């Protein structure tokens, strides 16, 4: 058993994350109380990658709820599958983050953290040998942000040799809750350039323009670009889920798609989106579609940049053989987006088990330069309110000092920079 | 008698090593239970299948074999496959978590930490032996134990049996089959480190035997399982000298003696003909001539090269089944002035063969069709080289920009090392120039 | 859409390919290290032959033959040709020649002079020349002891070979000349003549009695356009085409080029590629290779023809390079990657 | 075309056929090396822990 340790953290960390585990959950066969009902034996094969068992029969997911404020919890706990999480697993405060960074990082936060650690020391024990750590969370906010860029600092420090990975919900301004998210996420992502391996970068504006554009959902909501991510989420972890020898742990999914340290911030891709639901999806067309700027969730044009590493995962009984021939018709017609120093950078694995409601799907994983453009946003947007110091107090007033934005903005464009020599 | 242990390294070597083992038991008639009727001497003898074989006193025939990997779900479908009673507890050892496609991890980081267990599983089979030979290594280049904790075996072996053979078949990493883009790093990293503690080694390319399974078995997409069995039908053909009575190849040593003139040019080439697939109508049996011709087409070696352009420092030709030495002098003539077969003028123009009257066996329900007579060719030429430069260009290519170097540094290994085993391997590729050039 | 690279920049023939592919809005070029390639225009000098047809799903195609220089090297040719069984030493097209290492380094100095020391005694026409790949360096002799201190002055691989002392001379001019004719093989080894060849005939009278002036006893492009003082005179460039050729032919001789001359050097062709097929034949390989060859003949005046040597690397005449490099289009890249008459090639036919 | 060194038993024969005749570490020192590398790990832990405890 090589166990993996989920947390999630804050308002969009737990909304996302309880999707995650209702879609899992359902995958693997797992009821709202925890009790098995699949059909598989390979619903049961890797189950304890994210599942505990307990007495009866149970699986409890290794999943630690943390957040700063009860509201959102309490929902997680009230909602589908609320019932499945370890009541000792909910770890939460009273007085929030008020979107704040400096709060959930230095102040409220830091008032929690230890008592976090101890649930996450308690479901570690409890493992065979643990492979790391994933973390849902958002980069806009305070608690999901602030806090939870503490929590990697610390478990780091406390298991410096697991794979760190999270799942990062980029702030974007068509979907924004308030204007100092640019602040946030440019004090994040410093920290995820330190201490994590991998990130699986989830852009709410490419969530927006995919609902609004391609799934033709009028007013999108929280729970519509949530839908997107729960079957994102899904898809990047099958390879963990089931057997394979293909990125089949985490740290073998780092080796294949890390070449430098720094530069381990992913597109992900999903594929099919529809909106004429039942018809099939051929192979070329999943191919097509998983590697079309429409499908990536990161809101940046691969053909702005070159993809360092590739990972695809094809889901559904398919021709495993037409499957070979598409990927490789698609690099042999675009090599000129893969760079041509690191030989056969795309790698293709296949899962029999399809997600729920589709005879078979693709998920894109890129290691692309094209991310510059997502950190060049937040960047610009970082500096324009930064030059005349707006917003600041919110920060200073929780002890920080410009000099660690001034940090942050150089480490980001340090970020971009190392991506745009690679580019060229 | 003289034993020889068989060493499986991570999954390519254990599911390798459990295919051959599938395969010997077949071939010498030994049941999954470990009972050989056809043995008369109970729980005792030295036969020539004794090499591969010890016996209990309840008449069980145990193979020499230790299977060593670092992640268990892999050894685990030998203690619980067909053959789980042939091995005891023992000769199975795995750990916790894997070198993630990782050398310095595998050789250094958790290579330190179970090496001494698994010379210990190994001496214990070395005790059971009064006149051991060597040993038969089982391993992927690609994968972070196969590479990583080999060459350090490899190493301790030689302090521990500094007399004794040492013997691998490695498999070459073809992306077509490949879990890893760093496989070309490991590749070199332990070819450095393993060539001077190896006497022989027999490099097998994933991409040949791929295609020899979509070309001649019609199998659209092979699996590991495909493939080991044509492997392990190689390694059989190869081994089955040590393992019945016979005057070629019965020693570890008449290898190195036959096939390497030169020490670090140690990778003979092989060939392997007839391979039919098992869903055929019913094919016509080739005869002595065409199947030894077939053995200088490129398209059925195990490396995909061409020796055309090469010079051959040893060659011999392995037979099984209803094979006559007349038939294949007769072959061999006849292949000499239609073949560009240039030796090196420091060595003498000539093939030893091999001739084993029981034919191939085949595993039931498998891919490959019962023949009447086959051949594996083992010849040592510069060819091979080939396999070498593609291997150390795309080590070129990633090295340049340092990529993937952070992996190996972090688990302890030095960056020095990288461009040590990549001069190493320029050194290799000159000798190969300086030989058939 | 087939991608391919380019890795000899100095190939006009293949310049025109490339320009060619672009054309057909079907083919996409790539940088010069981009391993994912349908075709490769490689270099002349060590071309990585051993990292082609390892790319899953990519049918690899290059424009050189591994194994062709022992064709088109000086001393490789004649001693593919003395040691073939279907060459043999009795070659009867092919002049007598001989491999001769310089002292400062088998050798075929003494069956060289045996030979010489007959012709002498013979009173027969004893004149020899002397030649290398490391050449624009070449000396006409009679004497042997001045063809052999030539070779050792050097520093590579000489062969020496009789020299045609009666070559076939064009009138009015009484003029030398030789024929180049390109081959090209494909990737299933037919071999295709292309249906136009070319004269480059020497613009200063034969002289027989001075061989130190290399001026009408050269036929070179570039010999006959820098020190020949004629030049341009009877054709434009010293280049006389198939077409002026064969009726000087009809009208001088009473003969066609096809009967007199063309029958033998379609033979010759042949000889040469069916000898190396073996060799060199991409056939069971994982990669395909074709190539474009040009062959170099010499004509006595018994309109017998003589094999002079085989380029690898041939240029094209500036006339032809338009309809040829279409024709290596059409049957040698596009025959294996197809496009979404009256052939300009001359099948030649014959047994694998 | 010579045939040398033929050998028969019960289950085959083998013999040579010529065409033409021709023209480490110590113990020791395998633990300095795993040694030096996990000294080298422990130095890059302790300063990544130096970082954080920054
Ligand atoms: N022919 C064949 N090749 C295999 C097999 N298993 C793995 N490989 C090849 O081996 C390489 C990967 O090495 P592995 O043996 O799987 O890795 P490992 O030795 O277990 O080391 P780690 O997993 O990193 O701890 C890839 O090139 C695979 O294609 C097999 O059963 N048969
Ligand atoms: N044996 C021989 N008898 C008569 N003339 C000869 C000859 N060998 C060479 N020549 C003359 O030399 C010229 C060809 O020289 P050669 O081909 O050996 O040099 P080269 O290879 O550098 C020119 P190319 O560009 O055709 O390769 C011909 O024009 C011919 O007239
Ligand atoms: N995709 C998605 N984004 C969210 C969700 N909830 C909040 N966000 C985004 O997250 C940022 C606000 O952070 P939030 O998680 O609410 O703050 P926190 O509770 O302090 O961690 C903004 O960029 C929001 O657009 C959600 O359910 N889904
Ligand atoms: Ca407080
Ligand atoms: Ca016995
Ligand atoms: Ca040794
Ligand atoms: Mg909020
Ligand atoms: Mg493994
Ligand atoms: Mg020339």
């Amino acid at each position: 058993m090589r166990e993996i340790v989920h947390i999630q953290a804050g308002q969009c960390g737990n909304q996302i994350g309880a999707k995650f585990w209702e879609v899992i959950s359902d995958e693997h066969g797992i009821d709202p109380t925890g009790s098995y009902h699949g059909d598989s034996d390979l619903q049961l094969e890797r189950i304890n990658v994210y599942y505990n068992e307990a007495t009866g029969n149970k699986y409890v997911p290794r999943a630690i709820l943390v957040d700063l404020e009860p509201g959102t919890m309490d929902s997680v706990r009230s909602g589908p599958f609320g019932q499945i999480f370890r009541p000792d697993n909910f770890v939460f405060g009273q007085s929030g983050a008020g979107n704040n960074w400096a709060k959930g990082h230095y102040t409220e936060g830091a008032e929690l953290v230890d008592s976090v650690l101890d649930v996450v020391r308690k479901e570690s024990e409890s493992c065979d040998c643990l492979q790391g750590f994933q973390l849902t969370h958002s980069l806009g906010g305070g608690t999901g942000s602030g806090m939870g860029t503490l929590l990697i600092s610390k478990i780091r420090e406390e298991y410096p040799d697991r794979i760190m990975n999270t799942f990062s919900v980029m702030p974007s301004p068509k979907v924004s809750d308030t204007v100092v998210e640019p602040y946030n996420a440019t004090l994040s992502v410093h920290q995820l350039v330190e201490n994590t391996d991998e990130t699986y970068c989830i852009d709410n504006e490419a969530l927006y323009d995919i609902c609004f554009r391609t799934l033709k959902l009028t007013t999108p909501t929280y729970g519509d670009l949530n839908h997107l991510v729960s079957a994102t989420m899904s898809g990047v972890t099958t390879c963990l889920r089931f057997p394979g020898q293909l990125n089949a742990d985490l740290r073998k999914l780092a080796v294949n798609m890390v070449p430098f340290p720094r530069l381990h911030f992913f597109m992900p891709g999903f594929a099919p989106l529809t909106s004429q639901q039942y018809r099939a999806l051929t192979v070329p067309e999943l191919t097509q579609q998983m590697f079309d700027s429409k499908n990536m969730m990161a809101a940046c044009d691969p053909r702005h940049g070159r993809y360092l590493t590739v990972a695809a995962i094809f889901r559904g009984r398919m021709s495993m053989k037409e499957v070979d021939e598409q990927m490789l018709n698609v690099q042999n017609k675009n090599s000129s987006y893969f760079v041509e120093w690191i030989p056969n950078n795309v790698k293709t694995a296949v899962c029999d088990i399809p997600p729920r409601g589709l005879k078979m799907s693709a998920t894109f994983i890129g290691n692309s330069t094209a991310i510059q453009e997502l950190f060049k946003r937040i960047s610009e947007q970082f500096t324009a309110m930064f030059r005349r110091k707006a917003f600041l107090h919110w920060y200073t007033g929780e002890g920080m000092d410009e000099m660690e934005f001034t940090e942050a903005e150089s480490n980001m464009n340090d970020l971009v920079s190392e991506y745009q020599q690679y580019q060229d | 008698m003289r034993e020889c242990i068989s060493i499986h390294v991570g999954q390519a070597g254990v599911q390798i090593g459990n295919a051959c083992w599938e395969l010997y038991c077949l071939e010498h008639g030994i049941q999954p239970d470990g009972q050989m009727p056809s043995d008369k001497t109970i729980g005792g003898g030295d036969d020539s299948f004794n090499t591969f074989f010890s016996e209990t006193g309840a008449g069980k025939h145990v193979p020499r074999a230790v299977f060593v990997d670092l992640e268990p779900t892999v050894i685990d479908e030998v203690r619980t496959g067909t053959y789980r009673q042939l091995f005891h507890p023992e000769q199975l050892i795995t750990g916790k978590e894997d070198a993630a496609n990782n050398y310095a991890r595998g050789h250094y980081t958790i290579g330190k930490e179970i090496i001494d267990l698994v010379l210990d599983r190994i001496r214990k089979l070395a005790d059971q032996c009064t006149g051991l030979q060597g040993f038969l290594v089982f391993h992927s280049f690609g994968g972070g134990t196969g590479s990583g904790f080999t060459s350090l075996l490899m190493e301790r072996l030689s302090v521990d049996y500094g007399k004794k053979s040492k013997l691998e078949f490695s498999i070459y990493p073809a992306p077509q089959v490949s879990t890893a883009v760093v496989e070309p790093y490991n590749s070199i990293l332990t070819t450095h480190t393993t060539l001077e503690h190896s006497d022989c080694a027999f490099m097998v390319d994933n991409e040949a035997i791929y295609d020899i399974c979509r070309r001649n078995l019609d199998i659209e997409r092979p699996t590991y399982t495909n493939l080991n069995r044509l492997i392990s039908q190689i390694v059989s053909s190869i081994t089955a000298s040590l393992r019945f009575d016979g005057a070629l190849n019965v020693d570890l040593t008449e290898f190195q003696t036959n096939l390497v003139p030169y020490p670090r040019i140690h990778f003979p080439l092989a060939t392997y003909a007839p391979v039919i697939s098992a869903e055929k109508a019913y094919h016509e049996q080739l005869s002595v001539a065409e199947i030894t011709n077939a053995c200088f087409e490129p398209a059925n070696q195990m490396v995909k090269c061409d020796p055309r352009h090469g010079k051959y420092m040893a060659c011999c030709l392995l037979y099984r089944g209803d094979v006559v030495p007349k038939d294949v002098n007769a072959a061999i003539a006849t292949i000499k002035t239609k073949r560009s077969i240039q030796f090196v003028d420091w060595c003498p123009t000539g093939f030893k063969v091999g001739i084993n009257y029981q034919p191939p066996t085949v595993v039931p329900g498998g891919d490959l069709a019962k023949v009447q007579r086959a051949v594996c060719m083992l010849s040592n030429t510069t060819a091979i080289a080939e396999a070498w430069a593609r291997l150390d260009h795309k080590f070129d290519l990633m090295y340049a920009k340092r990529a993937f170097v952070h992996w190996y540094v972090g688990e302890g290994m030095e960056e020095g090392e990288f461009s040590e085993a990549r001069e190493d391997m320029a050194a290799l590729e000159k000798d190969y120039e300086e030989v058939g050039v | 859409m087939y991608t391919f690279v380019v890795r000899d920049e100095n190939s006009s023939v293949y310049a025109e390919v490339s320009r060619l592919l672009l054309a057909t809005g079907q083919w996409k070029r790539l940088r010069k290290d981009n391993p994912r390639f349908n075709l490769m225009l490689g270099e002349r000098n060590r071309l990585p032959f051993g990292r082609l047809g390892h790319e899953p799903g990519l049918v690899q195609l290059v424009n050189y033959y591994r194994g062709a220089d022992k064709l088109c090297r000086k001393a490789s040719l004649v001693k593919l040709i003395k040691t073939s069984p279907e060459l043999s030493e009795s070659c009867t097209w092919f002049p007598e020649s001989y491999v001769i290492y310089p002292t400062n380094l088998t050798d075929e100095r003494e069956v060289f002079l045996a030979a010489y020391n007959r012709r002498r005694e013979g009173r027969e026409g004893n004149v020899w020349i002397a030649k290398s790949s490391a050449g624009a360096g070449i000396l006409i002799s009679s004497e042997a002891s001045e063809l052999l201190d030539f070779i050792d002055e050097q520093g590579q691989v000489h062969v020496i070979q009789k020299y045609l002392e009666k070559p076939l001379l064009l009138e009015p001019g009484h003029r030398k000349f030789d024929i180049r004719s390109w081959v090209l093989v494909d990737h299933l080894y037919n071999i295709y003549l292309y249906r136009e060849g070319v004269l480059r005939t020497s613009s200063e009278p034969y002289n027989s009695a001075n061989f130190q002036d290399k001026t009408c006893h050269l036929t070179n492009h570039c010999i006959q356009k820098e020190y020949s003082k004629n030049y341009g005179r009877y054709e434009e460039g010293n280049e006389m085409f198939f077409e002026e050729f064969n009726q000087y032919l009809m009208d001088a001789l009473n003969t066609t080029l096809e009967n007199s001359i063309l029958l033998q050097i379609k033979h010759i062709i042949r000889s040469c590629l069916m000898c190396i097929e073996p060799a060199i034949s991409t056939k069971h390989l994982h990669y395909q290779s074709f190539q474009l060859f040009g062959f170099d003949f010499m004509v006595d005046e018994e309109l017998k023809v003589w094999l002079i040597e085989v380029n690898g690397a041939p240029a094209c005449a500036q006339k032809l390079y338009a309809e040829l490099c279409q024709g290596i289009v059409d049957v040698a890249i596009s025959s294996v990657f197809p496009l979404a008459p009256t052939s300009i090639f001359i099948k030649l036919h014959h047994h694998h | 075309m010579e045939v040398i060194e033929l050998n028969k038993c019960t289950s085959g024969q083998s013999f040579e056929v010529i065409l033409k005749p021709p023209s480490d570490p110590s113990l020791e020192e395998i633990q300095k090396k795993l040694e030096a590398a996990e000294e080298r790990r422990k130095y890059q832990e302790a300063e990544l822990l130096k970082h954080l405890a920054e």
